[PDB]
């Protein structure tokens, strides 16, 4: 069954751990393999793999990584994924001295928002959008990947896991301990990633839960009942939070033009209900002149 | 509980 | 935020047809019957209460069992093994904190081993080819609840209740789609409590009218009248708790005027 793949190199490590670039010997196709170990005597197949596999089978989209196949033994679970050149994070690093060109960014964001809208419209939440989980090919595509943390949701949502989203990209509603979060969390992550594509550094690189809140407050200004009705009644909100004036988006991400900035603030809204949806965001004037250029790899 | 007894 | 409200409902409608079990599976099952399946679902309900599992989880597990039994012959001695893994799978998909494998072994009084439960789990995933994200009655009802004027907790809890009773009886509810059963239940709950009807806004949302629901409603209505005499009583008991506004104690309406 692994009969037809020749491994090439390891290309990364996740929660099931080992990921290999491999080649279908008969078709030529280059695949990524996630290898999940079982050895009966545990708790069977990990919930993360159950979800990853069942949700990706439904999510067929050019801007979502394609699960090509699931291969069994009684001792090993293999996930055959379409293979992809690089992750966004390894790319931002290499653009150190050139920057990333605005139409590359614009294209990327637009594609990210498409794939995100497809997820949200199939009642799937990603819950770990970050640049390392976003893969880019040589033809100019970018795709959501790693559905390890993803989950099927309901309308209206109920309480789901709290311990959620890589810190740097976590939405203020999760940090403030809200019992209910929805699609708006993924949007918060792309907003962060947007900013990060512009400046090539993290918008909010905190070290702990409270550090991260206060970084967010220091940029967007501490929220009140005006900006975010119901904030002050949130489990983890404290009346002693320092009250910081909002800045001035022209200074949060200075190279951004007016449409750029309008978009990011819509993505970085405090109130999960005012925060723009991926669907809506595709119509934004930021995207009028968008194309799909190749990058330099 | 064992079911089909 | 009803953010992707229509889209999702539309997607659930398409998926419910593809995730539908075979309506006749029980005729082709040599060693099991409708009442044995009733006995398993009843027991799965107790398991959910015992382990404080979501309602979505129980509904999901049932869908697995029926789909798995739509294609695999199972012996009386194994129907419960299938039942246990179905639940373990449901919990892993749906629950923030699923019970450990051991717990599922334990709630059988150790009929089967851990080794067998994981092997069944594997076998169940094989047969479902991992399609676990199935629309359920609980998923439709929850959206419909957004259409009430205004929110009524009794209406909700009693809808869950009836939605839940339908799980128990293959004949007839295996022939009604999740969305229709939810239709029957929501309407049935609303009328019982406030005396009112399937709202015109859900006719717009779903394309169902009282008329289209009549058949499933006729069945649901009998199931309700006869509830307290059913051989299976775990849902009724479950629905006595304050957690559900004791809705199982309310009186079924004696007529539906349709
Ligand atoms: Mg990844």
């Amino acid at each position: 069954s692994m009969e037809n793949f020749q491994k090439v190199e390891k290309i990364g490590e996740g929660t099931y751990g080992v990921v290999y670039k491999a080649r279908n010997k008969l078709t030529g196709e280059v695949v990524a393999l996630k290898k999940i170990r079982l050895d009966t005597e545990t708790e069977g197949v990990p919930s993360t793999a159950i979800r990853e596999i069942s949700l990706l089978k439904e999510l067929n989209h050019p801007n979502i990584v394609k699960l090509l196949d699931v291969i069994h033994t009684e001792n090993k679970l293999y996930l055959v994924f379409e293979f992809l050149h690089q992750d966004l994070k390894k790319f931002m690093d290499a653009s150190a001295l050139t920057g990333i060109p605005l139409p590359l960014i614009k294209s990327y964001l637009f594609q990210l928002l498409q794939g995100l809208a497809f997820c949200h419209s199939h009642r799937v939440l990603h819950r770990d959008l970050k640049p390392q989980n976003l893969l880019i090919n040589t033809e100019g595509a970018i795709k959501l990947a790693d559905f390890g943390l993803a989950r099927a949701f309901g309308v209206p949502v109920r309480t789901y896991t709290h311990e959620v989203v890589t810190l740097w990209y976590r939405a203020p509603e999760i940090l403030l301990g809200c019992k209910y979060y929805s699609t708006a969390v993924d949007i918060w992550s792309l907003g962060c990633i947007f900013a990060e594509m512009v400046t090539r550094r993290a918008l909010f690189p905190g070290d702990s839960e409270i550090d991260q809140l206060f970084r967010i407050f220091r940029t967007l200004g501490t929220p009140d009942e005006v900006v975010w009705p119901g904030v002050t009644s949130m489990p983890d909100y404290k009346p002693s939070f320092p009250k910081w004036a909002r800045q001035d988006f022209s200074k949060v991400v200075p190279p951004l033009d007016e449409d750029g900035r309008s978009l990011l603030s819509q993505m970085l809204h405090y109130d999960p209900n005012k925060r723009i949806s991926a669907k809506a965001a595709l119509a934004h004037p930021f995207f009028q002149d968008v194309t799909k250029p190749v990058p330099h790899l | 509980r064992k079911l089909f007894d | 935020v009803p953010d992707y409200h229509e889209d999702i409902h539309t997607y659930l409608r398409e998926m419910e047809v593809k995730c539908k079990p075979k309506v006749g599976y029980m005729k082709k099952q040599p060693d099991i019957t409708n009442s044995m399946r009733a006995i398993l679902v009843d027991w799965l309900v107790e398991v959910g209460e015992e382990y404080k599992l979501q309602n979505e989880t129980l509904h999901l597990a049932v869908n697995y069992i029926d789909r798995f039994l739509s294609s695999m012959s199972v012996l009386r001695g194994k129907l419960q093994l299938v039942g246990t893994a179905a639940m373990l799978l449901a919990s892993k998909f749906e629950e923030i904190y699923p019970p450990e494998v051991a717990e599922f072994v334990y709630i059988t009084d150790d009929t089967y081993t851990k080794k067998q439960v994981l092997r069944m789990e594997h076998l169940v995933l094989k047969v479902l080819t991992f399609d676990l994200a199935a629309p359920t009655v609980n998923q439709f009802l929850t959206q419909y609840f957004l259409h009430q004027q205004p929110a009524n907790c009794k209406v909700e809890s009693l809808a869950m209740f009836l939605g839940e009773l339908s799980l128990i009886d293959a004949d007839p509810y295996l022939k009604y789609l999740p969305s229709v059963i939810a239709g029957a239940a929501f309407h049935l709950a609303l009328y019982t409590v406030t005396g009112q009807s399937w709202p015109e806004s859900l006719i717009r949302k779903t394309g169902y009218t009282l008329e289209s629901l009549k058949p499933c409603l006729m069945d649901l209505h009998q199931t309700y009248l006869k509830a307290p005499q059913h051989a299976q009583q775990s849902i009724r008991e479950k629905y006595k708790n304050s957690k559900y506004h004791g809705v199982s104690l309310l009186n079924p309406p004696e007529t539906l005027n349709l």
